[PDB]
């Protein structure tokens, strides 16, 4: 996926792996190493007039 | 069964009239929507990811 990775304060339960938004797309994910918790947010975008 | 309205009967006769002797200044409200929230969508960002 493409996005920005930022530090997250979400308290995952030890067994929990993903984090899903309303649209069932991975919002918060756990990296295989360091067992860290991140946020996945789409890059800056918008309309042009 | 819903009460259709308060029952009433006005005394009608062909030589009698009723004329007010006092008045009452009344204020009433009325709410009307004018414009909703302007919205816009992005085609590819929604259909695709
Ligand atoms: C003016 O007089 C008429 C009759 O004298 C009144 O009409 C009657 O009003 C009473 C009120 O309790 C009713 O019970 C009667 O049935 C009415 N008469 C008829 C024939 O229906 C009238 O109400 C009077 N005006 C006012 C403002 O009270
Ligand atoms: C018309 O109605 C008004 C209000 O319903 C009357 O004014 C009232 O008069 C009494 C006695 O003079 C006072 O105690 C109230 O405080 C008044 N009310 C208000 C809101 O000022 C008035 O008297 C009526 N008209 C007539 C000719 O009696
Ligand atoms: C891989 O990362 C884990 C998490 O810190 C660490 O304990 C381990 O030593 C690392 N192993 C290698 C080969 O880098
Ligand atoms: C009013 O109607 C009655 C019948 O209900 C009638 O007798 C009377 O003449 C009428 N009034 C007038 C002024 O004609």
């Amino acid at each position: 996926g493409t996005g920005v990775l930022t530090e997250s304060n979400k308290k995952f339960l030890p067994f929990q792996q993903f984090g899903r938004d309303i649209a069932d797309t991975t919002d918060a994910v756990r990296d295989p190493q360091t067992l860290e918790i991140l946020d996945i947010t789409p890059c800056s975008f918008g309309g042009v007039s | 069964t819903m009460s259709l309205g308060a029952e009433n009967s006005v005394a009608y006769s062909n030589n009698s009239i009723a004329i007010p002797t006092n008045f009452t200044i009344s204020v009433t409200t009325e709410i009307l929507p004018v414009s909703m929230t302007k919205t816009s969508v992005d085609c590819t960002m929604y259909i695709c990811g």
